[PDB]
RNA sequence: CAUUGGUGAGCAGCGAAGGAUUUGGUGGAUUACUAGCUAAUAGCAAUCUAUUUCAAAGAAUUCAAACUUGGGGGAAUGCCUUGUUGA
């Protein structure tokens, strides 16, 4: 331990790594382990690419590509210290943050660097992708929250959204709102359309490490042992605001939805899983999923995502998916 | 119907809202302080929902008859007669202990042609073609040699 | 009474002393609360690690423990003691005479039955005061009431009631204001246990004829009625785990467990304590868990888990039987040899009177192992001959160890008693050895001492012939005889040169074994009845029949002090690590510690039990002592 | 209190019969199918190559 | 644990989801009556037709059958899945399962039933869930062609896995294995369960009380040589005996009559527990069936006591009800008939209670020694009671002819006993 | 193959006990 | 004649209600034993979360930030640096 998941797209697989190196690709619903890693290493994050047939491992200084049985495929050198690892699955772009402080996009398809970006900030704390318009937001010690795009040297947009380094960064699937957790024990909602602040939960019991936002909306925290979850706290109206403890029954104040300890145990990462209403939760002593109702979308797309996809259509949809990659150009706010 | 009735429970009034704990038993939050008998009510609800009620207690009480052997199985843990009382022995298992052997006190030189357990007293007698009757006091633990005689060429078969 | 050189430290091996332990819970754990005579020690249920030891020894045993939280209440004679963290926090004091019995925690109040049928009530100064400190007020139970209380008990959601059981009957204590609300049926056998059950108003009690009543206090009637035939239930537990079990102790040491919805036994466990020991005293459910934790007099505690059911239905019917999960130990009888295994103090060799060797760890007690006695196979071929039935070896009479070849072969040699040989064992196996030494010479061991090098082993006979063997192989290769009396010692120094050898003949020889020579021949007034040989200064001390030491040099083979002052027999004596101390007990309840550059006694104890064996630490640092009484070892540390 | 979770019938979801076609749930939600405008776009690019 | 391992369990609880396609072909494959190839072609709307006409020919063989067309072959049962429901349904659905494969554990040789199981293999996948009541009602057709087919399809328990070798295999299972299966004392607790469960419906039927009792006899004997495991089996196995003897039918005390004398030939008991055995067997014993098999049983028993007392009385409740069930008449008919088995301890024992408790009967003391020869030894006691009867009770014609017969037959011995006694 | 008899190994689990603290009672 | 070659058939000798080989599972050790959880100068251990919010403190022209590159030759279009044009 710690273990760090990452669920698929469609919800039926799941990735962990644990810190000292144990890579593990599984189909958790029906138990059937497709490949298992046990790399004398320090692995620091993993992320499904087009599909579960190959997933990223980045390890103590360079990212490996791997294929479904577990046979490396690509070293990536020019990929140094990858901390963070992100994958648009429009675009066909693997994106990498480290303690370089260079984001650097690599197209899958042709294995070609599309860009590799100076961010001048240090090392880089958080990184959550957008998928409405696929603008990647990186975190800084200096707490702002900068928005890059592949075609741009420079940050489109940057925004101060803390007084310490920012822990984490989540974006809702709207790409409306964005929900940012310091080091100064501070959250802050942001509205990213019109980039105007619409909550700040100055004190937190303790810093925040994790954030995440469900398909359904729900706003999901993480403090150290601690997992509590928000409904509706993504949203203009002042009420919404988060608050932990109504006083006095006041109905305008929104207490948490649900909450969680895990006893002894530091949590590493939440990842809901994609279009069922299970939140997943790594921690030190590996990975648990705990039951949400309402977190997840009931209501899947089959031609988009499938969860129940069979092989034939899933090399069917490699292809299609494949010829009308949008380029990387077009990403944009 | 209780046997007892403890009136000091009617009297004694209680606070809930002090300890961390109690504060489940409110029925309504402005509720703040019970007398004793609600509070022994609610006190045997959260007991319940602590370790649930099970079946034997409620529903079963003890308080020729067919079931005659299944209560006779309860009752005894031993289903084998003792054979210490009984006077036949058992037909397949012997229960046989070895003791000190008899010899070990005097050895012989030869086979032991025969061998005679005298009829009243401990003792037992030897011989072999080494031509000696040896007698041996049989205890069990020493088996020493009351006496040995030679016949000089007699050789000794019974 | 109080050394000047040493102070006592702990006892090593003693795990409980047959007073029922007490369980309590931090948040999900589950701690184990044991007696060990004057102190008691505080074990992790998960792992059954050492945690704590009370500071100090209480002035008399203690009786009773009861636990609750981080606090521990332990009571001996007429004083109940309040610990936390195995540190005193208070004392509450009775103010009669009469010994306290048992002892009962809820809520803020603390309830004391003393010998005389006298309840003492303390209370809480304050709400939130941690622990009942305040004298509240004093319930007697007379003859009429009932007769002498058996345990104090006190059931849920019964506001300021404590439930005493009574060997006649049940009554029920209003403590608040010391009113008897309700008095029990008679019941016809005396009763001997009480366990409140996790259903409600009804409170297991365990007879004196094998029977087990669940008393229903709020309707004043019996509910179920066991029967166990020829029995005396100890102890009594309910299973909280979804399950509704019933563990019942008795006292021939059989555990047995019950399905209550079925009315049928599920399982027993034979023996699991000794029946002469008071066998099963304490055995209780963990509060929701498949573990069932069982004690006794024997110096034991034992764990046991009952399974899943292997049935993917119907799993109530098909229960597994319990089965064995963790447990510690200790000698269940003094124990008569000590010796020091390794250089540091680290390890500890132990033989009692139970006809078991131990290897007692000071540095933690979980490293404590049992050497087994498990036999190798024969390198002839033949059949080794012994009983079927697997019986202990007889108890260690004499021992000796080395450390030069540890782990090649065997290193240790022992002596039984009325035995002709000697057998081998092995530290690093933890497992006896494929030697054994005979004497050959019609007689019994008296004596068994090895080389430095660890390769030869001599045995020393009662007829007077000395044997040596070697340990690689166990192929003897040389026998010695001067001595025509029994050979009370012998020891090699450290060249391999020089050998010396004292018998009850009062004689000390010395051979050069390189040689195979007679060097000289000593003779002293006495009886000789053992010895201790100083490698690094080639002096040892020879414990005379006249209650004298007798120090001799080897290398010029002459008395250079003796010692004289004892009152009895020398049971044993060691030497100081660097040679300049002896340290020996006796009869008379002392151990005096003699001062060899001046030839005087320097310091003097008087213990109450008769020290049987006395061993420096290699290091210096620590003192252990064997007494005639008492499972464990004491362990003193060396204040020069 | 009443809780309900999101609740998939397999059977619907994967055809009983091994000759029937699969079921195919259709969402129309912009916000599960993002891109619009640049995906349309490389299919005309894709068109008239 | 590796990760392999707990991922197995993952898999294990979730084998009838039907993730996939691939799946959802195994799941639908298994069947009792059609290949597999077939079977994936197959909806459950024509499997379901076929079992609601299978269901209706059953319900005329037995009428208890139509009760399920309401719960689980009504046209709504289409619609319901196992996995969809929650925790409290499943155990419904679970006991109404276990129910029917009882009703159905007799008729396995009708073809109907066949079709009928089918709608619950495929709709309810008993085969896979309700594995273990399958297996414990088919156990006693092992040879029938139909329990080959269902081993094919169905994953054994951890209890059942003798029968691991016969899954897929031309041969069916042996009878000497079926005892080895039977010799595991857990599946006996499984058996008895399941045992109990009949005798509390009555669902019991001879093919089913053959099969049962040949095992357990056959387990008595498997274990002669070990005495301590023949320990751990009386309380299981006697245990099943009082149930057995509790029904009202007369085939299922039969079978605990055969039972009960194998234990008392292979393992010698106390006589409390041989007493009370007695009780049981004369409390129920009404079938006239039952009745000469419950006499032969008696006898047997006793001859297996080998302890003081073994010739003493029956205790005074034990003998009144066993003269209500066998009055004198009856008991000299056993006696005449030629064959009898040796009963000379119990009629040792039947005589004194006599002497005892019944005077007026003291005639048919005469009667029953003449028929049977009896040991010396018991002769001996006989003649001990009956010399103190004289001196208690008052003279008469038929107790001195009982004399009268001793001075005939034994003459010596007869003044043995009055010398030691008088 | 005879009936596999394996020992599962058996981990601590949380479960909740009555506290007799809220008993004791003060007029 | 020799096998320190294999496969068997039998002795002598060893020899207490059997002996020998192989193997699955769990438990204790393999470092030297001060208890569990939390928002931690105390609560909880049945948790509260109907006081958990307010106040106070808190923002370097470091407004720097790949110490992270296999060697050789380049680099249209990119990116870095510098200057320039027009707003
Ligand atoms: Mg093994
Ligand atoms: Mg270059």
């Amino acid at each position: 331990g710690p273990y760090h998941i990452k669920y698929a797209k469609n919800g039926t697989h799941l990735l962990i790594t644990g810190r000292k190196g144990h890579v593990a690709s599984m189909d958790w619903r029906k138990g059937q382990l497709r490949a298992e890693l046990f790399l004398n290493e320090t692995c620091h994050s993993a992320t499904y690419l087009q599909n579960e047939q190959y997933f990223a491992v980045a390890q103590k200084k360079y990212t490996f590509i791997y294929d479904h049985e577990g046979t490396e495929l690509h070293r990536l050198k020019q990929h140094i210290e990858a901390r963070h690892l992100d994958f648009l699955p429009y675009h066909y772009l693997l994106v990498t943050a480290g303690e370089t402080g260079w984001l650097k996009y690599h197209d899958v398809s042709t294995g070609q660097l599309v860009s590799e970006l100076r961010t001048k900030a240090g090392p880089t704390m958080a990184m959550a992708q957008n998928p409405w318009n696929a603008v990647m937001h990186l975190g800084h010690s200096n707490g702002t929250v900068s928005l890059w795009s592949p075609s741009m040297p420079e940050p489109l947009v940057k925004l101060l959204s803390a007084r310490g380094p920012v822990n984490s960064i989540a974006i809702d699937r709207s790409g409306y709102y964005m929900a940012t957790t310091g080091a100064d024990r501070s959250m802050k909602i942001w509205d990213i359309r019109n980039f105007k602040q619409l909550h700040s939960v100055e004190s937190l019991p303790t810093p925040g490490t994790n954030v995440s936002i469900s398909d359904t909306g729900l706003l999901a925290l993480s403090r150290g042992p601690h997992v509590t979850l928000w409904k509706d706290a993504l949203k203009l109206s002042g009420d919404s605001k988060p608050c932990f403890g109504s006083m006095g029954g006041n109905p305008h104040r929104n207490t948490p939805y649900m909450s969680h300890l895990f006893a002894g145990n530091k949590v590493e990462n939440l990842g809901f899983v994609p279009f069922e209403d299970l939140l997943g939760v790594g921690h030190q002593t590996g990975i648990t999923n705990l039951i949400v109702p309402g977190a997840g979308e009931a209501n899947y797309d089959a031609l988009e995502l499938n969860p129940f996809e069979t092989k034939k259509q899933r090399q069917e949809q490699e292809v299609r998916t494949l010829l009308n990659k949008l380029p990387a150009d077009t990403i944009t706010l | 119907e209780a046997a007892w009735i403890d009136s000091d429970d009617e009297k004694i009034k209680v606070p809930i809202l002090v300890t961390n704990k109690t504060k489940k038993l409110r029925t309504s939050y402005n509720e703040s302080k019970i007398n004793g008998v609600h509070y022994i009510n609610r006190l045997r609800s959260q007991f319940e929902k602590i370790y649930p009620r099970p079946k034997w207690v409620d529903d079963e009480s003890d308080s020729g008859d067919i079931n005659a052997l299944t209560k006779i199985l309860s009752t005894t843990y031993n289903y084998k007669d003792t054979l210490s009382n009984s006077k036949l022995l058992p037909p397949k298992k012997l229960d046989i202990v070895r003791l000190k052997d008899a010899n070990a006190s005097h050895p012989s030189h030869s086979a032991i042609q025969s061998l005679s357990f005298h009829p009243s007293k401990p003792l037992l007698l030897t011989g072999g073609y080494d031509k000696t009757l040896r007698i041996y006091h049989i205890d069990g633990k020493t088996n020493h040699l009351v006496t040995s005689l030679h016949l000089v060429g007699s050789p000794i078969q019974t | 009474k109080n050394s000047k050189i040493f102070s006592p430290f702990r006892i090593i091996g003693n795990v409980s002393n047959g007073v029922p332990f007490a369980t309590g819970t931090l948040g999900s754990t589950f701690y184990i609360v044991t007696c060990v005579g004057k102190t008691f020690q505080i074990y992790d249920a998960n792992t059954l690690h050492l945690l704590f030891v009370s500071e100090k020894e209480t002035p008399s045993s203690i009786v009773a423990l009861s636990a609750h939280f981080h606090y521990v209440y332990a009571a001996y004679e007429n004083k109940v003691g309040i610990y936390k963290r195995g540190i005193e926090e208070h004392l509450l004091e009775l103010e009669t005479d009469a010994n306290v019995e048992h002892l009962c925690i809820f809520g803020d109040y603390l309830c004391a039955s003393t010998d005389d049928n006298s309840i003492f009530i303390y209370k809480k100064s304050d709400p939130q005061d941690k622990y009942p400190s305040e004298f509240y007020t004093k319930l007697t139970v007379t003859e009429i009431q009932g007769g002498e209380i058996v345990s104090l008990q006190h059931l849920a959601t019964y506001l300021n009631k404590l439930t005493v059981v009574t060997k006649s009957n049940v009554l029920l204590f209003n403590v608040r204001t010391g009113k008897l609300v309700f008095t029990s049926n008679e019941f016809p056998d005396q009763i001997t246990t009480a366990e409140p059950a996790p259903v409600l108003d009804i409170i297991a009690l365990g007879t004196v004829t094998g029977e087990v009543i669940m008393f229903n206090m709020r309707k004043g009637k019996r509910i179920r009625t066991i029967k166990i035939p020829q029995s005396r239930i100890s102890s009594l537990s309910f299973r909280t785990d979804g399950s509704s079990h019933l563990s019942v102790g008795t006292s021939s040491g059989d555990l047995i467990f019950y399905d209550l919805d079925r009315r049928s036994r599920i399982h027993v466990l034979k023996n699991i304590h000794r029946e002469s020991y008071g066998g099963v005293t304490q055995a209780t459910f963990l509060n929701g868990q498949p573990i069932i934790v069982t004690s006794g007099g024997d110096n034991s505690l034992k764990e046991y888990v009952f399974d899943p059911s292997l049935s993917q239905g119907s799993g109530d019917v098909v229960v597994q039987p319990p089965r064995y999960l963790r447990s510690r130990g200790g000698h269940s009888q003094p124990p008569s040899y000590i010796a020091f295994a390794d250089s540091q103090s680290h390890f500890m060799l132990s033989a009692s009177k139970d006809r078991s060797l131990w290897s007692f760890s000071l540095r933690k007690d979980a490293q404590s192992q049992e050497m087994s006695q498990r036999l190798h196979k024969k390198q002839d071929g033949g059949r080794v001959g012994g009983s079927t039935i697997k019986s202990k070896f007889p108890e260690i009479v004499a021992l000796a160890i080395e450390n030069a070849r540890i782990g090649e072969w065997e290193n240790i040699i022992t002596a039984h008693k009325d035995e002709k040989f000697a057998r081998t064992w092995d530290m690093r196996n933890k497992r006896v050895g494929r030697w054994t030494f005979d004497t050959t010479d019609d007689g019994f061991v008296k004596s068994v001492a090895m080389s430095q090098c660890g390769n030869f082993g001599f045995i020393g006979s009662s007829n007077g012939s000395i044997t040596i063997y070697n340990m690689q192989s166990g192929i003897l290769r040389k026998k010695y005889k001067l001595h025509k009396r029994a050979v009370t010692g012998i020891s090699l120094d450290g060249m391999n040169r020089k050998m010396v050898s004292c018998g009850l003949d009062g004689i000390v020889g010395f051979y050069d074994f390189n040689k195979s020579t007679l060097l000289g021949k000593l003779k002293l007034d006495a009886p000789i009845t053992a010895m201790v040989y100083h490698r690094s200064s080639d002096l040892f001390a020879l414990a005379l029949d006249d209650l004298s030491i007798v120090v001799i040099d080897a290398v010029t083979q002459r008395v250079v002090r003796q010692l004289w002052g004892h009152s009895n027999r020398i049971t044993a004596f060691d030497f100081s690590p660097e040679g300049r101390w002896i340290v020996s007990a006796s009869l008379d309840s002392t151990i005096r510690t003699w001062d060899l550059p001046t030839g005087g006694c320097i310091d003097g104890i008087i213990v109450d039990n008769v020290a049987t064996n006395v061993k420096f630490s290699p290091n210096g640092d620590l003192l252990a002592t064997t007494h005639v009484t008492g499972n464990g070892i004491c362990i003193w540390t060396n204040r020069a | 209190m009443k809780i309900k979770t999101i609740k998939r019938s397999a059977d619907d979801y994967v055809p009983v019969k091994s000759t029937q076609e699969s079921q195919m749930p259709r969402n129309l939600n912009p916000e599960l199918h993002p891109f619009e405008r640049a995906r349309e776009y490389t299919k005309a690019l894709n068109a008239t190559k | 644990s590796s990760l392999s391992d707990q991922l197995a369990q993952v898999a294990s609880n979730n084998a009838t989801v039907a993730l996939d396609r691939k799946r959802r072909q195994k799941l639908h494959s298994a069947s009792l009556i059609y290949n597999s190839k077939t079977a994936a072609t197959q909806d459950y709307d024509f499997i379901f037709e076929n079992a609601s006409k299978a269901l209706e020919e059953l319900s005329q063989i037995e009428p208890k059958f139509a009760i399920f067309s309401r719960t689980l072959f009504s046209e709504s049962s289409i619609s319901l899945d196992r996995n969809v429901q929650t925790k409290e349904e499943i155990k419904d659905l679970d006991n109404a399962i276990n129910a029917y494969l009882l009703l159905a554990s007799s008729k396995w040789y009708l073809a109907p039933t066949l079709h009928a199981t089918e709608w619950l293999v495929r709709r309810f996948q008993i085969h896979v869930k309700n594995t273990e009541m399958l297996l414990l009602s088919t156990l006693n057709y092992y040879q029938t062609p139909v329990f080959k087919r269902i081993l094919s399809i169905i994953k054994l328990p951890p209890l059942f896995n003798c029968l691991s070798n016969f899954v897929r295999s031309e041969k069916p299972p042996t009878a000497l294995t079926m005892i080895k299966l039977f010799n595991d004392m857990d599946f006996l607790k499984l058996y008895t369960s399941y045992l109990d469960q009949c005798i509390k419906h009555n669902a019991t039927y001879t093919n089913q009380l053959l099969f049962t009792t040949c095992c357990f006899i056959n387990v008595v004997a498997f274990n002669s040589n070990n005495d301590e495991k023949l320990n751990q089996l009386v309380p299981i196995l006697l245990e099943i005996s009082a149930k057995l003897l509790a029904s009202k039918s007369k085939d299922c005390q039969i079978a605990a009559h055969t039972i009960l004398v194998v234990f008392a030939t292979a393992l010698p008991l106390k006589k409390t527990i041989i007493l009370a055995a007695m009780e049981t067997i004369l409390s129920n014993l009404d079938a006239k069936e039952a009745k000469h098999s419950a006499l032969l049983t008696i006898c047997k028993l006793f001859q297996t006591l080998k302890g003081q007392g073994n010739v003493d009385q029956l205790p005074s409740k034990i003998f009144k009800l066993f003269d209500s069930k066998f009055d004198t008449v009856s008991i000299l008919t056993f006696l005449d008939k030629e064959d009898k088995p040796v009963c000379d301890k119990f009629i040792t024992s039947y005589t004194r209670s006599i002497a005892r408790y019944d005077r007026s009967k003291l005639n048919i003391i005469l009667s029953l020694l003449k028929k049977i020869r009896l040991e010396r030894y018991e002769v001996r006691l006989i003649i001990t009671d009956l010399i103190y009867l004289s001196e208690i009770l008052e003279d008469k014609s038929q107790l001195v002819e009982l004399f009268e017969y001793f001075i005939s037959i034994n003459e010596d011995l007869v003044l043995k006993c009055l010398k030691s006694l008088g | 193959p005879k009936v596999v008899r394996e020992a599962k190994k058996v981990e601590m689990t949380e479960a909740r006990a009555y506290n007799a603290d809220a008993d004791t009672a003060k007029a």
